């Protein structure tokens, strides 16, 4: 029994949602990072997005 | 794998789980990885339990997904799938990132 493993490189990976933005799948911080995409974005789009955000918004207090 | 008839996202096979070949099972709401041909999966985390994630990208020879849980455990997945390793793993690590917001559940 030995180790293989070392853990010298790895990118720490968010817990990020897919949100759908002018029928186009960008990721959370991606349309969140363009003003353009909540821009271009449907009410639809805009609300599914609010709500994603809302769904780690309500996974904070702390 | 569950009764209560789960959404398999993705089947990952020669994944080696500590120098352990089997599979990772992304399961709707759990990842659960198991050995060879086995129906009890060996290690099985929630997506509930899970904090973040790391993983090897590509300045890595070694195909590994590392799972970082609330509880203060992290699992680093070896894939060692020759054709697919770092697909299958940038693929869990799509579908685990993805679908974490989904059972995220910070205990921690």
């Amino acid at each position: 029994e030995e180790d293989e493993e070392e853990d010298d490189e790895f990118e720490e990976v968010a817990d990020d949602p897919i949100v759908m933005v002018a029928g186009r799948p960008f990721s959370y911080s991606e349309v969140s990072q363009r003003p353009e995409l909540v821009a271009q974005m449907t009410p639809e789009e805009k609300e599914a997005y609010i709500a994603m955000g809302q769904r780690m918004f309500e996974d904070l207090f702390e | 794998m569950a009764t209560s008839s789960e959404e398999v996202l993705l089947i990952v096979k020669k994944v080696r789980q500590k120098k352990q070949d089997g599979a990772l099972y992304l399961m709707a709401e759990r990842i659960a990885w198991a050995p060879e041909g086995k129906d009890r999966f060996t290690i099985s985390h929630m997506y509930a339990d899970i904090k973040c994630q790391k993983i090897s990208p590509e300045g890595k020879a070694k195909i590994q997904l590392q799972l970082v849980l609330h509880a203060g455990d992290t699992t680093n997945f070896h894939f060692s799938n020759e054709s697919t390793a770092v697909k299958e793993r940038d693929a869990v690590k799509d579908l685990l990132q993805q679908l974490l917001p989904k059972f995220k559940r910070k205990a921690n």
